[PDB]
DNA sequence: TGTGCGGTGAACCTACGGCT
DNA sequence: AGCCGTAGGTTCACCGCACA
């Protein structure tokens, strides 16, 4: 499923995570394979602060993430032998987009966090009025999200530990009435 | 270039719940519909899709309310749709299906390149004067497009038809009611604004499913219709009988609402190999399309069948509990409401809508009366007309000319101007004039309407009350003591 | 109806899918090189207005209005047919233009249709251009609910141009595409000699061309093709060896045959690498970008013969692939095997009847329009009466009847003065009537000058399709080397 | 995927071959579940005279046949065993339905040919102006090609083993020239 | 633990000719 | 061999909440 770059040097390679094929297929036309990987998943991935450790590890693109980044997870990570400085999060530029990186996020903190506080997740930024990346022509796709020299990546930085571990608890966890009252309170219609 | 981890959570979060609460999962008090919902029938209303034409492919239908109005996948759409059409998933169905539209069993409907729809006669009442400026319309997904924000929904469609959807922080489950006894809960909110739950409910007895069977109990119907949540105990119709000689077998000819026979009918299998019940000798499903729901169950010799009966309640589906949690957007937001609640909210949406109707027609009944009154002067002078109009080089000059010389206004000149010569015959001169009296006397009947506040609730009620005796029907689902 | 032969209901059920399948799925006709599913797409974005000038329309839409009321088949088959002529490795010259991710040569599919939109191309016009002109025949649809075109105008000879293959049941085809400015030539050199041999039309087309560009090996078997309509042609990437550093070289590929898949064809490079079926090789990089182009490199082992390498790539991988011509198409719907002359000729005749069509069509539209024109002179020059006429007249069919003899009109006229606006009995009206009456008058004669010279109706063909040439021709793209 | 039915007498019962869900929601829907039993398969099936036995045998679609009919195949061929004494073949009523009816025949002739000679497999006819039974009405369904009162079954005779042996030859089988000749020759335009 | 319903996403059979 | 391209067919991962 993995469509990798030509570099084996990993402080220049960039992977980049798409929502499918749909959105793959602009994605690998319009890159750079000397030195961006593509990884298109198959939408919404499993919520980890809800499922059982080993529902997690038997989960296919769980996997296959894991097998790209070749860090391991947990107490068996190693920064030295990831094959990726830089992790792309490019979801679609929708409702439905903004919840599956919260959701690969939510896997990120977990089980590679060394991985966010590194500096080596990325959160991509498609133009709006676009249901998917598939609607987009190669180009224009590459001109405003891939280019290194126009694109404008934002870097996931972790600040506060203990506000961070609150934040996952309240919104991706197993208790209904603390996430609704965090919408009750922060809504604006 | 930089984002914090905490903060991009809570406002991707955020933007997902939201617009999973208003503008997915949670119906309008109004209409009670979702926006899937209100698109696919607004797609069936533009495209001309009504009962009286024949019906139109669904690859179509779905095509052009993906396209237009719902950026989401083509297998939500057609899904939604299929549902509406299934008469054992809608109390008072709105979508009329030709096909295979799915069965009780779950069995899914065919592809959509080989179903066919249309509108029910009953949707025509939700899309009633949708086009008289009765709603406010809105901007597509795009820019290119104009959708209804809510339709006129000329019955409770919302209680009617209930309502199942899961959202982010809560969800919503309310039962579909008979149309007869809304109506009439309705008539009696208008006479009296300060009316209880407990009179309302003299009116509106309980819940009423598509696929009938028992309730159990007043208690949690009442429960329910007082604070918006409430367990409701259902049961199958099932009987004891004979079957010969000295043998009995339990009959279940309706079962709870969406429960899956099929599902069900494994779930008792199962409890029989395992040997969690005893009694059963044999288990099937005589179902037929001529028939109706016929699920027997045959009971051994000598063993009690009531008790056999009263254990599958207790274990099998059979007996399902309907938990209500009546949760709708009102005023955009999502709130749990209370039967009177539901009830006023879709008063006082009706009322609105019915002023709104009365305005509009007021307006294009004197558009057409002045322009009426152009083609009356021209025709009383139409000598006169031909040689201010022959004289003139241009259309623009015809134009002043006309305006100069018989005092018209720039749209009554354009009128005569655009006016056909078969205008003048006999006939046609006659049917500007009869149009121009009918209209007068129509413009009287409107202002009259608008005039006075009771009059127009009036209205609202007999407009109710012709619904109530075309569309009511009988009651479905028995509520025991 | 109690009982059925085996071997009877056997024959007659499959001649009925062989038939079916032979003239109205696989196989393209002649005259406009098409199959149904494409025409009927086609025709589905002229009906709608999708041209080139007009914003792009949602692909669900086109799909599923096609297959409503033109196409009773699966989804797929008719989106996937609709992508095919929106890219540029498969289609010559695209029909289709497309917006969002339309697959690409190394096997991707497009993306789902809800993604995508589509409009015609400019040359797509040209296949429709006069067919609300009565130039081609109209025939039921499969439900008898609608109308739909047997053929296309074609002003251009699509066939050759795009070629096509197909799998049909007891036969296929295989057409190559070929170079626009090419087959235009020919079919004018062949309107000016109806005994033109094979080799003189090569002259004008030299051989098939590519919209994958790359190379052709000799000329005999383009020669028995088009003599025959059966050969072998082999087509031969475009490579070059150069240097990279240390007395080090490697092969760059930047062109591959048509119709092979590039990471397909890569992965079996590596294949034979890893099984030691071929020496030599240290590397295998697919380096294709949009702004660098198709760019797949192979790097030797220093010292080793960069040449000898290339020439076993090509024995041993799709670096070289033969294309089988076998030219079947339908002529009077019926499969048949055509040679280069054959298929000309048929164009040629289609285009002749065309503009035929159209031309008689102008002429009757345009007596039509005369008719009318001379019943409205007779209504303004004495506008006072016809006015009375109307007025006295209680209905509609009285006014008709009393139009017709006072006024010594036809049907059409009366009901047409009836029709007339107010707005038309403007001062400058007259004058304008008369000079269009005048222009039709010259216009239907020119009409007639066409239809009653075999001449001079050809050469209305022979300009029409120049026009196409100098406005849709381009260079050719394959090389054609000997031998 | 087999939807059987109550009864175990196979003299009064029959099975329905179908192409898919589509079609097999309508049947399911219009049957009588007492004596009429639906195996949906799943479009065109392999065609046994072009296919080695390895190939057949692990075949899903004839798999569920030879299991559902319950009489072996080849020389361990028991007729006594059939579960269903009707055979039926309801493909659609298009050139593809038609298609996939002599891949069945062909199939039933190859491996199952007593059954035939027996009398047990039989044709529907339903009626034209469809694109697939999943386009009819339940109802419509079982009045006129499901409900025994109405409907006009065809019973698949065998008269000439020797005929028939070359028209599954010529049809069905590898050589395409004598399938070629065959059109040729009875192709009416 | 599994289900109801609008959402994100995608795969792999087969026929056919030629080479609570 | 599979693979070129129009055809017939369909299955299973995930989210979210509240009920037994
Ligand atoms: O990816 C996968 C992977 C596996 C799999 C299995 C079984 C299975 F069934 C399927 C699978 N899939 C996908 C799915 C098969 N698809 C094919 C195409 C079919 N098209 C619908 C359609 C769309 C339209 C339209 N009409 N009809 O017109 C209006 C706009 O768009 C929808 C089902
Ligand atoms: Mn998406
Ligand atoms: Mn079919």
């Amino acid at each position: 499923k993995l469509a990798d770059c030509s570099s084996k040097s990993p402080e220049e390679c960039e992977i980049f995570l798409v929502e499918g094929d749909s959105a793959g297929g602009s994605t690998k036309s319009g890159r750079d394979s000397r030195t961006q990987a593509i990884l298109p998943l198959r939408g919404k991935i499993l919520n980890v602060e809800k499922a059982r450790l080993d529902r997690i590890l038997n989960n296919n693109e769980i996997r296959q993430m894991i097998t790209a980044f070749g860090t391991g997870i947990g107490g068996d990570f190693d920064l030295a032998k990831a094959r990726y400085h830089k992790i792309v999060i490019m979801t679609d530029a929708d409702v439905d987009g903004a919840h599956i990186r919260t959701l690969l996020l939510t896997f990120f903190y977990r089980f590679m966090r060394p991985l966010i506080e590194a500096g080596y997740v990325y959160i991509a930024q498609p133009p709006t009025g676009y249901k998917g990346l598939g609607e987009m022509n190669a180009d224009q796709l590459w001109e405003t999200t891939m280019n290194p020299e126009h694109r404008a990546l934002l870097q996931v930085k972790l600040e506060d530990a203990i506000e961070a571990d609150q934040t996952f608890e309240m919104l991706m966890g197993d208790v209904v009435e603390n996430r609704r009252q965090f919408i009750e309170d922060n809504a604006v219609y | 270039n930089e984002r914090n981890i905490t903060s991009e959570m809570r406002e991707s979060f955020l933007d997902y719940a939201m617009s999973v609460i208003v503008a997915r999962a949670l119906p309008d008090v109004r209409d009670g519909l979702k926006p899937v919902h209100r698109r696919i029938l607004y797609g069936l209303n533009e495209q001309g899709m009504t009962p009286d034409k024949s019906y139109k492919k669904s690859a179509r239908i779905v095509g052009d309310v993906m396209g237009k109005y719902h950026p989401h996948g083509d297998s939500s759409i057609y899904e939604a749709m299929v549902r509406m059409a299934q008469d054992f998933s809608y109390r008072y169905p709105l979508v009329d299906g030709q096909g295979n539209f799915g069965s009780m069993d779950g069995d899914g409907a065919a592809a959509m390149r080989f179903t066919e729809a249309r509108m029910t006669k009953i949707t025509l009442e939700l899309l009633r004067d949708i086009n008289k400026d009765t709603i406010d319309f809105i901007d597509n997904y795009d820019g290119n497009e104009r959708e209804p924000s809510v339709l006129p929904a000329r019955f409770p469609n919302l209680l009617a038809n209930g309502a199942s959807g899961i959202a982010v922080g809560m969800a919503t489950n309310i039962p579909p009611h008979n149309l007869t006894e809304l109506i009439n809960g309705v008539l009696s909110l208008s006479k009296n604004p300060d009316i209880s739950i407990a009179e309302l409910m003299e009116d509106i007895e309980g819940p009423d499913f598509p696929t009938a069977g028992l309730i159990l109990g007043k208690s949690g119907i009442r429960r329910a219709y007082e604070t918006g949540r409430g367990s409701i105990q259902m049961r199958s119709r099932a009987v004891i009988e004979e079957r010969g000689g000295g043998r009995q077998r339990i009959v279940v000819t309706e079962i709870p609402f969406q429960v899956n026979k099929a599902r069900m009918i494994e779930k008792i299998a199962e409890l029989v190999r395992d040997k969690k019940i005893d009694g059963i000798t044999d288990l099937r499903d005589e179902t037929s399309l001529r028939t109706g729901v016929r699920v027997v169950i045959d009971v051994r010799k000598d063993a009690n069948a009531s008790v056999i009966l009263n254990n599958l309640y207790k274990q099998t589906p059979l007996q399902t509990s309907f938990g209500v949690n009546m949760i709708a957007l009102v005023n955009g937001r999502p709130k749990l409401i209370n039967l009177k609640e539901a009830l006023v909210h879709y008063l006082e949406h009706q009322k609105t809508v019915v002023r709104r109707r009365t305005q509009y027609n007021l307006r294009k009944a004197k558009d057409r009366a002045h322009i009426l009154e152009g083609l009356r002067i021209a025709l009383d002078h139409i000598d006169e007309i031909i040689s201010t109009i022959r004289e003139s080089d241009t259309d623009k000059v015809a134009m002043e000319s006309l305006q100069q010389r018989f005092k018209l206004s720039e749209k009554q000149a354009q009128a005569i101007l655009d006016m056909r010569l078969r205008r003048l015959t006999g006939l046609e001169r006659d049917k500007i004039e009869a149009e121009y009296n009918e209209l007068l006397n129509y413009i009287s009947e409107l202002e009259t309407i608008l005039a006075d506040e009771e009059v127009l609730l009036q209205l609202v009620r007999d407009e109710l009350t012709e619904i109530r005796d075309r569309f009511g029907d009988d009651r479905r689902t028995e509520i025991q003591l």
